[PDB]
């Protein structure tokens, strides 16, 4: 005995005004974040970005042919080396 | 808008608004006449008696024979014309139909993209303001607690 | 369901397993309809393992489905990676499928888990066999850009 | 199967519909 | 390929200058005869504002039964009945949409009165809470 | 007093509000009980009893 | 999302570690100083170049403070001195002496009142012209950071003990301490409204306390992890946003930590080569300032 | 156009009323409990 | 196109409406701050004996 | 459906205001950019003289096969002129026979 027509049809696309937006809102931001962050490359990232999307997955089937030598990322043949501004006293004491 | 509601709340608000409602409160002449006619359908009737093919009789039978003969001659001419060329015009009509289909659907998906973009930006703005409103009301509640507790603590 | 891939090495034809996994194939089908796969680099090529690609960024990351970020994978028993040419999906978690996919080059029986199988390459397998011989740098990435000129769905 | 890149990549069908490059 | 007015296929389409749209000669000429302007853009329009363009024209493949005779008079009658039925299905729909719009607008005004009353009640209730804090 | 409408309460507590000129009921006010003995309107226009 | 020419601007200068960098209250300037006994004045908008160098300090600039007038600069020196630098002309106005050790922190008042702590286990209140400490508070163990409420009766001092002491200058009644920390407090900061106290401690926990005369006990609002301290025992700063809804801190793991003040980490952005000494936020826009012991400082969003 | 406009504005105003009355009755119960003691 | 124009309408109405909500909330914040300030100053006159 | 400039069909059609012609957007903007002239009728033309397509509209399109009263009347008129031509020729033959 209630006004089903005045309420059901009214919230049909009104729910879509809330439900349809959630569909492609997770597309524009996904590619834009990678474009801005990876546009600056792994070194010298240019866009300051909130933390929670910092897991940064490789998103691949995890190639199994690689052995233990190449599992590690390195500049020199032997390993990874980078600058660090340690004051003399702490380095010496430890 | 951003909220978690039951449809029962929708029904309750609808009954409030209907309670308040209850408390508060070209055409031409030939076309108009035939429309007053055909509002009850009343399909128009015209003579279809050119298939009965009257047996030997009075002048009606001769007139009927002549009109059937001439319609038949014209019919044969039209068919021979129709297969003088064939269905090439039909192929062109289909190609135009396909062109129109694709032309419509292109701007259809364009409009879908535009509407989706408007919805996304709407959701962004509303969600950020809603988060700010939520933090405001939470701080106001805690502040209420602080005021009442301090006032009683004065004693 | 049928999609042509105009790749640099040649012509790739794929018939989609709509009857098995409908949800994960319709996105690929309509995606070729939209066709932003134009100029998309096969960023990953591993001798006898896969040829992965499908991200507009080209950085081995990204890719948006029609749903936008990810969706749910459907897998059932009769699907297997028993051959070389099964067209499957790329993910980075439990249900993290994106627009990018890969083509199998050797039986990967261990991989019939978290990866969705939704295609078989009927024609052009020689193109994939040649792609398996492409110059690759230290990481699994071809040195020259292995772009897809066009992707027409039919 | 270990052949690696012992030869130049086969000519590519260019984007200009040029059959081979 | 479709005129903006009736939807029929224009065998001699024309385009305007204020707003180039696919239009048909007889309809625009009769509109100018009624009012010497273009109601689409609300601007003065003359006969010369249309340019005769060249198109291959859209062929009309006749149905299996179209050779004058009943094969034409019966179809003419039936199409007349169909366009008449559409005329009613669009008139009555106009009237129903106007009634529904009026009802919805009254309900919207009622909802505005409701938001106003609840807003004054809100303001006074929050003020009552704040003064209870005393 | 304006003569544009009127009201008429009913035995079951409902109120029959109809426009005087139109003569059709467009409002029912039924929050009361027992026969409403009387109703009389005011003169300033906005006072009712 | 601001008036900066580039979203990120790496700033070069100095010949040693930079220990402090604070924005002008107006929001157009900021100064930095460190172990090179020099203070540099910057331009937030425009060419972002140096217009002045504050030479004359005979020690490391442990801390410096901007004046509300934004025309005089107060600096804390490792040479047991506090100098007042006239920003527009770059001349030594006055040199406040009286400590007996390295003076670790400094703070200014809303009224011309200065406060500071030093390794001589004392805290001193300085008038801008009296050249002598009007009031002296003597503690058992060296103090490391101060914050003065802009209302002007409460000072918070933090030292080795690990318990923040709240002192009333007029009353001299000290029987109220913000317990909760278990190690040396590197820095303190007060909110814009003067209602909350932000603390950093070498036990790797950043905590937030409420500065109100009445409390419902456990004045501890919430605690933050992630920002860690190294073995150099550096004094890492904490900052308050202009709207006082984001709290920030530096860490010795070269990361700048930004929070929402509601317990959820928001920004963990890296970018520094060494320990991040100080951090601040712009008073008008959404910029963040970074200060690290790698001779460099970064502008933010 | 106008019909859909009016109907969807009605939906929005209905949600405004729903939230307003919900937190309003909650606040009234809160005041009633508070004023009781 | 129906829903597109309707969503444009909803965008305009929200953009007009929400700033008023924000202003109302901020005024509420200001008044609540004033009464809290007075209450805590009363407790501070109490604290003068501490 | 054919372009005079290149000989190929225009992927995105455009109608020139100064002279009725179907162009493709790239080449027509090309010829406007190089000079303000018509490549066909050697008369001044501009970007605004190029009319894009606003085909969608809002009315119900109609089928140019059977359901068109103009089509029905045009078929009646073609029959009319056909029988008129027949009468013409047979009347000429009749006067010759007379």
């Amino acid at each position: 005995d209630s006004e089903e027509q005045e309420n059901s049809q009214s919230p049909n696309i009104q729910p879509l005004l809330h439900t349809e937006n959630l569909a492609p809102a997770v597309v524009d931001n996904v590619k834009d974040d990678l474009i801005v962050s990876k546009g600056g490359n792994s070194r010298e990232l240019a866009r300051n970005v909130p933390v929670n999307e910092m897991v940064q997955p490789a998103l691949g089937p995890a190639n199994p042919f690689v052995t233990k030598e190449q599992d590690s990322i390195k500049n020199s043949i032997t390993g990874y080396a980078e600058r660090e501004y340690v004051p003399n006293f702490v380095f010496n004491q430890e | 808008f951003e909220s978690t509601y039951n449809e029962e709340d929708r029904s309750a608000a609808a009954q409030i608004v209907e309670e308040e409602l209850k408390r508060s409160g070209s055409d031409r002449l030939e076309n108009a006449i035939v429309a007053a006619g055909k509002g009850e359908k009343l399909a128009a009737i015209d003579v279809q008696r050119y298939i009965q093919l009257k047996p030997p009789g009075t002048r009606e039978s001769l007139l009927q024979s002549a009109v059937v003969w001439e319609y038949q001659k014209s019919r044969n001419d039209n068919l021979y014309l129709l297969e003088k060329h064939g269905e090439k015009a039909f192929d062109s009509s289909l190609e135009a139909l396909e062109v129109q289909l694709e032309l419509l659907e292109k701007e259809l998906v364009n409009t879908k993209k535009l509407s989706q973009g408007c919805n996304r930006k709407r959701k962004h703005y509303q969600m950020e303001v809603g988060a700010r409103l939520a933090e405001a009301e939470v701080k106001f509640g805690q502040l209420l607690q602080s005021s009442i507790q301090c006032r009683v603590a004065t004693l | 369901a049928n999609v042509e891939l105009q790749t640099s090495l040649g012509k790739i034809l794929i018939e989609l397993y709509t009857e098995h996994a409908p949800k994960t194939c319709q996105n690929f089908y309509t995606l070729a309809k939209e066709g932003y796969y134009d100029g998309v680099i096969f960023h990953r090529v591993i001798p006898d393992f896969v040829i992965q690609g499908g991200d507009p960024t080209g950085t081995g990351r990204g890719g948006t489905s029609i749903y936008g970020d990810k969706f749910d994978d459907e897998i059932h028993s009769d699907l297997h990676h028993t051959g070389a040419g099964i067209l499957s999906m790329a993910n980075a978690g439990p249900n993290t499928n994106s627009s990018q996919f890969f083509i199998t080059l050797a039986p990967t029986p261990w991989l019939d888990g978290k990866h969705t199988i939704f295609g078989r390459v009927v024609s052009g397998l020689s193109v994939c066999k040649r792609m398996g011989l492409i110059r690759t740098d230290s990481s699994d990435r071809p040195i020259e850009p292995l772009k897809i000129i066009k992707a027409v769905a039919l | 199967r270990s052949a690696k890149s012992a030869g130049n990549t086969l000519a590519l069908q260019v984007t200009s519909s040029g059959a081979v490059d | 390929m479709f005129c903006s007015i009736s939807g029929e296929t224009p065998k001699e389409p024309v385009i305007s200058r204020v707003s180039g749209n696919v239009y048909e000669k007889r309809l625009i000429e009769q509109v100018i005869r009624e009012t010497s302007k273009d109601p689409v853009t609300q601007q003065e329009c003359t006969l010369e504002d249309l340019v005769p363009v060249k198109v291959p024209d859209f062929v009309r493949p006749r149905p299996p039964s179209a050779t004058s005779l009943p094969a034409l008079l019966s179809l003419f009658q039936e199409e007349w009945d169909s366009v008449a039925l559409e005329q009613f299905e669009l008139r009555r729909n106009l009237t129903e949409t106007k009634q529904e719009l009026s009802t919805a607008l009254y309900s919207l005004d009622a909802a505005l009165r409701v938001i106003s009353r609840l807003t004054k009640e809100r303001d006074e209730a929050r003020e009552a809470l704040a003064k209870f804090s005393d | 007093p304006d003569g544009n409408l009127f009201v008429a309460g009913l035995e079951n507590g409902e109120l029959r509000f109809f426009e005087t000129s139109s003569g059709n009921e467009l409002t029912k006010f039924g929050p009361h009980s027992s026969p409403v003995k009387t109703l009389q309107f005011g003169e300033n226009g906005y006072w009712l009893v | 999302t601001s008036d900066l020419n580039v979203p990120n601007l790496q700033m070069f200068g100095h010949t040693a570690e930079v220990l402090v960098a604070r924005f002008d209250p107006s929001g157009s300037y900021f100064a930095s100083g460190g172990m090179d006994r020099q203070i540099l004045l910057w331009n937030v908008f425009g060419d972002v170049k140096n217009y002045g160098v504050l030479n004359g300090c005979k020690g490391a600039i442990t801390d410096l403070q901007w004046s509300r007038d934004s025309r005089v600069v107060y600096c804390s020196s490792s040479d047991t001195h506090l100098m007042s630098w006239d920003a527009v002309s770059g001349q030594k106005i006055r040199k406040h002496k009286g400590h007996a050790g390295v003076v670790n922190a400094l703070d200014v008042l809303k009224v011309e009142l200065l406060t500071s702590v030093s390794d001589d286990c004392t805290m001193k209140v300085w008038d801008s012209r009296s050249k002598d400490c009007i009031k002296t508070i003597e503690e058992k163990y060296p103090l490391t950071a101060v914050a003065i409420a802009q209302q002007g009766t409460q000072v918070f001092i933090g030292g080795i003990d690990g318990a923040i002491k709240i002192w009333d200058l007029r009353n001299n009644h000290c029987s109220h301490v913000l317990k909760g920390h278990k190690d040396i407090i590197t820095s303190l900061a007060i909110s814009k409204d003067g209602s909350s106290l932000l603390s950093n401690s070498m036990d790797n926990t950043v905590r937030i306390f409420d500065v109100k005369p009445f409390a419902s006990a456990q004045r501890q609002l919430q605690i933050f992890e992630g920002a860690i301290h190294g073995q150099e025992h550096n004094l890492l700063g904490v900052a308050w946003s202009r709207n006082s809804r984001f709290v920030g801190a530096g860490s010795s793991d070269k990361n700048v930590y930004v929070w929402s003040a509601t317990g959820d980490l928001r920004y963990v952005l890296p970018g520094h080569e060494g320990s991040v000494n100080h951090v601040d936020f712009h008073p008008h826009q959404d910029i963040i300032l970074s200060c690290s012991s790698d001779r460099t400082i970064f502008l933010g969003e | 156009q106008e019909l859909s406009t009016a109907l969807y504005s009605l939906d929005a105003a209905l949600r405004v009323i729903s939230r307003l009355t919900k937190e309003r009755d909650e606040a009234r119960e809160a005041l009633a409990k508070f004023s009781d003691n | 196109r129906k829903n597109l124009t309707c969503y444009e309408f909803l965008y305009n109405q929200e953009r007009l409406a929400l700033p008023n909500r924000l202003e109302a909330a901020e005024i509420e914040l200001s008044k609540m701050q004033q009464i809290e300030a007075y209450a805590q100053q009363d407790y501070a006159r109490v604290t003068g004996q501490n």
